[PDB]
């Protein structure tokens, strides 16, 4: 059995925060890296920069260098993600994608969290 | 008047081992450094025989790019005139060295808790490594007691052993990655 | 970044044809390039891995070929449950990104 189970939806209102989980179970955790993709209704996908699962510290893409944050926890075995200041730009839906350390391809997702704004 | 392939060779996603060092030849380009000198992580941005500041505009020309893993230790080999088992086996500079050695510090990349034994390194040769060419030779080397023609055991030895590479051995044996610029300065092709 | 300019953006075909995808890069790209499959409103999963190689579990007609900057995946003798959006995703540079995506639909 291997799965990463999200958070659900969201819907939030445009200045405030959003913390999505990505609960990973079923391989050991630290063998493979964690990659998040960001996928806007009616376009491509979008890298969002890679975590190492052992130790936790991110690596941005430039494009998505601010307003975002790969925080984790290893006690219990989930990433993270958080994003500041929603804008009215960022509706669509998060992937988080276990692709490896050494081939970089994302074979198992996960579900799908969505993540829109409205007033 | 085209930007050349610095982005292709530092923010690439597998240098190769260094018994085997990719060798880009870069060619007729206009090759800006500022684009390295804003990103700081560079561990060692040692040039040998031009300065870096002078750098910049200034017109090389017949410029290579070399790449491998090597450990944190044995980084500091990679230099006009070292002595060790890098430069004695894998790769080796000439005394007239004209270009940069840049290094990182590679570990949130190339380092797995199990052991990363993908990257390798020679152990034995017969002779020294001339300067500035790779040995990619897979065979036994051993002493003349008895030819084993391809099997390890007594008094034969698989040449190239792997490198550990666990994120909790130490600043000094995780992987560096190391590019080693070497110009060559005929008309000047490239420029700032 | 590497653009991965995917052609046609439309298709068109009927079950029981063969058909092939293209994805060509705009640098040098030793290989690293996979292709992804997804369907309506689900995760996307993984075809073929380096552009040649199989995936252990995938049916049997999937297989791509290509190398260099040109990359080709021919599906051949097309299911119409085979339906949905294909991403060609490479490797080689950082930062790994993605094509804009090609839909195959039915007539
Ligand atoms: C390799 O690519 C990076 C960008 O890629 C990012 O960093 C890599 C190490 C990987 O982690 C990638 O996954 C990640 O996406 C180049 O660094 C970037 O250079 C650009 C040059 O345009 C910088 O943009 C500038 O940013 C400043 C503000 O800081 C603006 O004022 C400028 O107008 C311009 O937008 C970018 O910020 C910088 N990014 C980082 C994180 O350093 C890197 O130069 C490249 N290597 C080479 C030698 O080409």
């Amino acid at each position: 059995q291997i799965q990463l189970v999200q958070s659900g939806p969201e819907l939030k209102k445009p200045g405030e925060t959003v913390k999505i989980s990505c609960k990973a179970s079923g391989y050991t955790f630290t063998d493979y890296g964690l990659n998040w993709v960001k996928q806007a209704p009616g376009k491509g996908l979008k890298w969002m920069g890679w975590i190492n699962t052992y130790s936790g510290e991110p690596t941005y893409n430039d494009e998505f260098r601010g307003r975002f944050a790969f925080s984790l926890e290893t006690s219990t075995i989930t990433a993270y993600l958080k994003i500041n200041n929603l804008k009215n730009e960022d509706t669509a839906t998060y992937f988080c994608a276990r692709g490896g350390n050494w081939d970089w391809y994302f074979d198992v997702w996960g579900a799908g969290t969505t993540v829109t704004v409205s007033s | 008047t085209n930007l050349c392939p610095f982005d292709e060779v530092f923010n690439a996603t597998r240098f190769a081992s260094v018994y085997a060092w990719n060798r880009k030849r870069i060619s007729n380009c206009v090759a800006d450094y500022s684009v390295l000198y804003n990103f700081a992580p560079f561990f060692a941005f040692k040039c040998y025989g031009v300065s870096p500041t002078k750098l910049n505009d200034l017109c090389f020309t017949n410029v290579y790019a070399d790449s491998f893993v090597i450990r944190g230790n044995e980084v500091s080999q990679i230099a006009p005139g070292q002595t060790g088992n890098i430069a004695d086996y894998n790769y080796k500079l000439p005394d007239d060295f004209t270009g940069c050695v840049i290094a990182w510090n590679s570990n949130k990349l190339d380092s797995k808790v199990g052991g990363n034994y993908n990257y390798r390194y020679r152990l034995f040769r017969k002779s020294n490594l001339k300067p500035f060419e790779r040995d990619i030779s897979t065979e036994i080397y051993q002493a003349g007691n008895k030819p084993c023609n391809g099997v390890a055991g007594v008094n034969c030895y698989f040449p190239l052993q792997s490198y550990g590479f666990r994120p909790t051995y130490g600043v000094g044996h995780q992987p560096y990655r190391v590019v080693v610029l070497s110009f060559e300065l005929a008309p000047a092709t490239v420029c700032g | 970044d590497i653009v991965l300019t995917q052609s046609p953006a439309t298709l068109s075909v009927t079950p029981g044809d063969n058909v092939s995808l293209s994805c060509r890069a705009s640098q040098i790209i030793s290989n690293n390039l996979h292709w992804y499959q997804q369907k309506s409103h689900e995760s996307p999963r993984l075809l073929i891995k380096y552009a040649s190689q199989s995936i252990s579990g995938i049916p049997s007609r999937f297989s791509g070929s290509g190398s260099g900057t040109d990359f080709t995946l021919s599906i051949n003798s097309v299911e119409t449950e085979d339906f949905g959006m294909y991403f060609c995703q490479q490797s080689n540079t950082w930062p790994l990104t993605c094509g804009s995506g090609t839909k195959l639909e039915l007539n």
